[PDB]
RNA sequence: GAGUCCCAUAACCUUUGUACCCCAGAGUGAGAAA
RNA sequence: GCGAUGAUCUUGACCCAUCCUAUAGGGGGGUGGGUACAAAUGGCAGUCUGACAAGU
């Protein structure tokens, strides 16, 4: 998919499959396409990770546009099975956002690996 | 609930028991993105310094800001058609502005906007050929520039010699992150207005407008031939 | 003694700078760049402009953005192409097309500039206002479709449709109740025995 | 502006004052918005067609923004089509399902 | 000796020159998307729809004495038809535009013919107060009172109207 | 899992404008003008 | 050269003027307030929850 702009590479696939695992973990992450529209409706998610692997791909890449309105950071990875494990449900998950608290145990990663996000934008 | 001109005729203060600035209407009936239309009769529209980036640098102010109600006016810019609306109605329907963008998911309500307002001239090829549009513009008389892609010196460069005129004036948000993280601000700043200086654009003024966005100065400047 | 071509409004506008071949291409800003002084250098010698239709709009369109293979371009360079005199070309990507033709193609991009300045005071005449008009309708009637796909299937069109569904559906229903009690004036019965307003 | 929604607003979309004063009064929602007046949820009978309204408005969300973020969609409806099959074979497979034992 | 005509003739004809108001203003913000200018230039809503039935597409070009029998103004309509141009097309479907508008014209055309009627009408049933008064405010009378034995039963001083 | 049809096509209110009138009002009943 | 075929009739608050005490107030210049209609990307006004179900 020619479309499907920001997709990842192994290193940075590899370390935002690890912190949606952690995020799974403790459990502050909503899996699938329209809940991650309405966390970013409703403000609440820090970062959106999708799948650039879904048939077609619209169906997944209409909140691009709204998430860059309201500027999150959106990463695909290339895999919808993958993160599906990844988002420790048993179905091919096609987008995931992982929400926000300041008391949370795994802060200073998601921090960090949004910023590897908005280094390439 | 009183009007203030500002240096530039087109933008105003609309203060009193609210205090607040607007712009004129070069459409009427309402506000096209959802903001308040303060009424005097004649109509009032607030644009937020937030979600504009221009409307924080009338915030900064200027000794000499190149908009004016005559001058016409181009706009490189993002690709939003939000701040343009309130260049239309700074500029009145005797200037013109140009507003050029490339991708066309705000290419459409840039459209929708500009078809009832004919103060703007919709551009839709690239910020990086204005070879390519050359047939739809003559001698603007001002650029503003709000790319964040990130050669945006040269590319403003490019078009302000292809289509500002000669003692014309260039105004542009530089970006810090859009073009280079973690390098501090004054520094890619200083870094930018060397390129302008190099590209013999006259700087005057740089400002960071820090409280309406994050490290994203305006610099402005004098062409000189 | 050169003759330049710039694309204005629709047209090709071969303008007469009445200089050198080489001069006016090297010196060309102490050539005195003045609306009366380029006015008397740049003087009107042709405008090839097709019409404000926007088929013509189209030939415009693919002259322009890409390569030029206009037949009205065409047309304008069987024009002055009788003695290999200095045609000023306009566009830089589209010099290699330019160029391929029998012709003598030739800071040039500060004589454009002045070219572009001292267009819409008298080089064809027409009015600033008027320019800028055909300008906006040409980039709100083909820019915008020659980048984007169409507007064919737009939708803006069905919320008026499916509102006038709507109020015709209730319009006639008040219709339908003033033609029975009218003609029920003259027919007090059959209103109740056939209820539907277009049998009515 | 309705290809950037959730499935969830598409399931609710006409039924507004009703599920918003069922949210005010600490009350319960309604389960069909404007969508019950499509005839699968027509042909669906109880409160199967609740869930029948709920997995149509995600597969109505799923076509509505291919056909609306395509550029070069054929203009046939095929993947309306397939989802229209699908969601018919789950109406069946769930008309099967009764309650009641035998 | 009826005014049961008159009474719902009038309560009929103000009605529909309220939905023919709808219906041209409707017929404006349609053709808008294919002229977005004429609107400004032409304001009435009859010679607008008539001329709406007449030019379909973009395509005048030559003439102005149909435009002009549709009225200089023609000419200005006809130039800023070439150089408006911030509009779309949809020709493929603008004939239910211009069915549209027709409809709008026959059912405007449908006025004024009732006007005339109910105005004999008056002259027929209520002539003194066709007279006196005229045909407008004589058949809001009688329908403001309900009917013309009842307006007549009523007192002079209950003849008090908005 | 989960109250549409009480009409979100909405209902009310405000703002904009528009042709408007600014008097008692099951109006009072015999005076005005010099 | 009047009128039962209808005479008459109590006006929501104040800024320069025409009148009564070189400048200052009280009795036809200026004006708020409300009544019968169309529009709003105006307000009320916020766009349900999110992994289990079914059968053997």
């Amino acid at each position: 998919n020619p479309k499907a702009f920001p997709l990842a590479d192994a290193a940075l696939t590899q370390q935002i499959l690890d912190v949606v695992q952690q995020a799974a973990n403790l459990r502050q992450l909503k899996k699938g396409a329209n809940e991650a529209t309405k966390t970013l409706n409703r403000g609440i998610s820090e970062f959106i990770i999708m799948a650039a692997d879904c048939e077609p791909i619209e169906i997944l890449l209409h909140l691009p546009l709204l998430c860059e309105d309201k500027n999150v950071p959106y990463v695909f990875v290339p895999s919808r099975v993958a993160l599906g494990r990844a988002c420790g449900v048993s179905r091919p998950v096609i987008a995931a956002s992982i929400t926000t608290n300041d008391a949370s145990a795994i802060k200073t990663q998601i921090y960090a690996v949004k910023d590897k996000i908005e280094t390439l934008l | 609930v009183v009007i203030e001109p500002h240096r530039h005729a087109g933008v105003y203060i609309a203060r009193g028991k609210e205090d607040l600035l607007v712009t004129k209407n070069m459409a009427p009936g309402e506000s096209v993105y959802g903001e308040k239309r303060i009424s005097v009769k004649v109509e009032y529209r607030v644009w937020n310094p937030f979600r504009s980036k221009l409307a924080a640098g009338i915030m900064g102010g200027l000794d000499e800001l190149f908009i004016a109600p005559g001058k016409k006016v181009l706009y490189l810019g993002a690709a939003s058609g939000t701040s343009v609306s309130h260049v239309s109605d700074v500029v009145g329907p005797e200037g013109v502005v140009y507003a050029v963008e490339f991708s066309h998911r705000p290419g459409r309500e840039l459209i929708s906007m500009a078809k009832k307002r004919p103060n703007i001239i919709p551009i839709i090829e690239d910020a990086r050929h204005p070879q390519k549009y050359r047939m739809l513009i003559g001698m603007v008389d001002c650029v503003f520039a709000d790319v964040a892609q990130p050669d945006q010196a040269r590319i403003i460069a490019l078009n302000s010699h292809m289509f500002l005129k000669d003692q014309g004036g260039v105004v542009i948000s530089i970006k810090a992150n859009c073009i280079d993280s973690t390098v501090d601000a004054e520094t890619v700043f200083a870094r930018e207005v060397q390129k302008l200086r190099e590209e013999r654009i006259k700087p005057l003024e740089q400002l960071t407008l820090e409280p309406y966005e994050r490290d994203h100065c305006i610099v402005v400047g004098r062409y000189m031939r | 003694y050169v003759l330049t071509e710039t694309s204005a409004g629709y047209a090709l506008l071969k303008a007469s700078d009445k200089k050198i071949y080489k001069s006016s291409s090297l010196i060309q800003d102490l050539d005195s760049s003045d609306k009366v002084l380029k006015e008397f250098k740049i003087a009107a010698f042709s405008k090839f402009n097709s019409a404000a239709n926007a088929l013509e709009e189209a030939n415009s369109i693919i002259e322009g953005k890409v390569s030029s293979q206009l037949e009205k371009l065409l047309e304008e360079i069987k024009k002055d192409k009788k003695s290999t005199l200095i045609v000023s070309e306009t566009k830089l990507a589209n010099a290699i097309n330019k160029l391929g033709l029998n012709f003598n193609v030739v800071v040039t991009l500060d004589i454009y500039r002045a070219i572009k300045e001292y267009l819409p005071e008298l080089l064809p005449g027409m009015s600033d206002n008027d320019l800028s008009k055909m300008s906006l309708g040409l980039a709100h009637s083909i820019g915008r479709h020659k980048l984007k796909f169409s507007a064919d299937k737009v939708d803006v069109m069905i919320i008026q449709a499916i509102a006038l569904l709507d109020d015709l559906d209730k319009e006639l229903n008040t219709y339908a109740m003033r033609c029975k009690e009218w003609y029920g004036w003259h027919f007090p019965e059959l209103a109740k025995i056939v209820t539907d307003s277009v049998a009515y | 502006s309705l290809a950037k929604s959730p499935a969830s607003t598409i399931q609710i979309l006409g039924a507004e004052k009703a599920l918003f004063r069922a949210l005010k009064t600490k009350h319960d929602t309604p389960k069909y918005g404007l969508l019950y007046h499509a005839s699968l949820v027509g042909q669906a009978t109880g409160k199967n067609k609740g869930k029948i309204a709920r997995v149509l408005a995600a597969k109505a969300a799923v076509s509505l923004r291919y056909d609306a973020l395509a550029e070069d969609r054929d203009d046939s409806g095929d993947i309306g089509l397939e989802s229209r099959a699908k969601v018919e074979n789950r109406l069946s497979q769930l008309e099967g399902r009764d309650l009641r034992t035998t | 000796k009826n005014d049961n005509h008159i009474i719902q003739a009038i309560a009929l004809l103000d009605q529909l020159d309220k939905d023919i108001n709808t219906f041209a203003m409707r017929v404006k913000e349609w053709y808008g998307w294919h002229f977005p200018e004429l609107a400004k230039l032409v304001p009435d809503n009859y010679t607008f729809a008539k001329l709406v039935l007449f030019i379909k597409d973009k395509a005048s070009l030559n003439d102005d004495s149909l435009h002009d029998l549709a009225a200089g103004i023609a000419q200005r309509v006809i130039d800023n038809a070439r150089i408006s141009m911030g509009q779309d097309i949809s020709e493929t479907d603008m004939e239910n535009v211009c069915v549209f508008a027709q409809r709008v014209a026959s059912l405007a055309d449908y006025r004024r013919q009732l006007y005339d009627y109910l105005c004999e009408k008056m002259h027929t049933v209520a002539p003194n107060l066709s007279e006196l008064i005229g045909e407008v405010i004589g058949a809001r009378l009688i329908s403001h009172a309900g009917s013309l034995t009842n307006l007549s039963k009523q007192a002079a001083s209950t003849v008090q109207i908005l």
